[PDB]
């Protein structure tokens, strides 16, 4: 998956 | 309501060493706690809030991803009819998810959202309206989901338009608004192009503007700026 | 209770279902719920069960242990007071790890051992029950600790008693067992030369049947004789 | 801490 914050 | 009877400055205090324990679920139950007396949240406290909601959240959609990935397998031809069960323990951890993420957006109408004025605080809260209505459009389906995705779109948008008003473009809110935003566009949104093009030009700002930051700014901003890197990566 | 209406495959299934999606409060829920069945356990439904709940207070002990050590930290002298609050956070969480070590010990008294004659099964509740006892001494502090630790004893005694008389010295029970006793023995019962002593003769033993065991069997023995030897690294 | 099974 994607990088999220 | 069961931390009506705790001080506020103990639930603070708690949900610090609840992280210390990784205990995130207490976390979060401290900081739902810490909102409900009223009183705006500092940045710290902010954090702290999102910090805990964002480990409970991952974990169930992380649970839901291996159980929907054993679901749909249990639904190509060939496989064997193991009953009903898989779909009802999907939708137990799918129902629970949903829960915590109307408990976060709650949170956020009533009455976080309306007394946030800086847009440190404001930013901040409408990233994660978007994300928790993200969260909730991964595990939509029925006549609501195209509202969902809406309403995460909404809040992201307002975000972003009050972050590049009010912020640098190194601001790690605004960079990780962006991320997030970016990565609803190409998993969500069904837009790759539109997450691109904005985890390119995000990045390319604030490359622009780290001349700009003390050592301990750039490298708050810099980490930021890897993720966003990692995901064009991933992309292109 | 809440389990009494879904059928005990079902809760067998889900159990595995949540062990893939790594939620062990789940599992642990379901593995009671097929316990309180009435039913006996297989073998590999008592590994479920074991799994399920080594997992759930695992994580309630590591936490326990952050939080005491910020406690005995806190007052030490130098240290400035800083209120109840981590003391009645350690005791929130020694309230629910008492709290499942209780349910445990509940199903195994009703009415798990005294339905287990063969020595796979009555070994392995004895042990569990050994353990149980054992995480609950790790926290006790009252009139009732030595009758903890005692209770903790003569459980692992009966089950090493037995596991002596009907297993070979290479079941991986038996060598999980003297495993677990030794660990009792130079944790919590101030008795390291008996832990050693017995994680010796339990390797020693254990080697010298090796030879009769299949690839299979032996590669389940050895990894268990290696844990008695690690601790024995540990503490010579 | 030590080993346990
Ligand atoms: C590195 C990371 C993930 O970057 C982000 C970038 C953008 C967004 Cl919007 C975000 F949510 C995170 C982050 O956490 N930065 C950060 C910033 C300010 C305060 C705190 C903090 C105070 S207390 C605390 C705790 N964990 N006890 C953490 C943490
Ligand atoms: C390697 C380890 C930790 O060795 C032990 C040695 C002694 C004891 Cl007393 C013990 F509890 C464990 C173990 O788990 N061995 C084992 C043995 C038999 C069956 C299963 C099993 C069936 S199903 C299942 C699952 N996780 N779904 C696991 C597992
Ligand atoms: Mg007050
Ligand atoms: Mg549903
Ligand atoms: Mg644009
Ligand atoms: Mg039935
Ligand atoms: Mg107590
Ligand atoms: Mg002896």
């Amino acid at each position: 998956f994607p990088a999220t914050v | 309501g069961a931390m009506g009877s705790m001080e506020r400055a103990s639930l603070i205090q708690k949900a610090k060493l609840a992280e210390q324990a990784e205990r995130y679920e207490d976390m979060a139950a401290f900081m739902k706690g810490a909102v409900e007396k009223g009183e705006e949240l500092s940045c710290e406290e902010r954090n702290l809030l999102s910090v805990a909601y964002k480990n409970v959240v991952g974990g169930q959609r992380a649970a839901w991803r291996v159980l929907s990935s054993i679901e749909q397998k249990s639904n190509e031809e060939g496989s064997e009819e193991k009953g009903p069960e898989v779909r009802e323990y999907r939708e137990k951890v799918e129902t629970e998810l949903q829960g915590v993420c109307d408990t976060v957006l709650g949170l956020l109408d009533s009455h976080l959202i309306k007394e946030a004025g800086d847009a440190e605080s404001r930013v901040f809260y409408l990233k994660m309206k978007g994300d928790y209505y993200r969260y909730l459009a991964e595990v939509a389906t029925g006549d609501d989901k195209k509202r969902i995705i809406d309403s995460a779109r909404s809040a992201y948008q307002e975000a972003m338009d009050i972050s590049k008003k009010e912020m640098p473009p190194t601001n790690p809110i605004r960079l990780g608004l962006a991320l997030n935003f970016s990565v609803f566009h190409y998993e969500i949104a069904n837009s790759p192009e539109e997450a691109i093009s904005l985890a390119k030009t995000t990045f390319d700002e604030a490359m622009a503007d780290l001349h700009t930051l003390s050592e301990d700014s750039y490298k708050d901003s810099t980490l930021i700026m890897q993720l966003l890197r990692d995901n064009l990566t991933l992309w292109t």
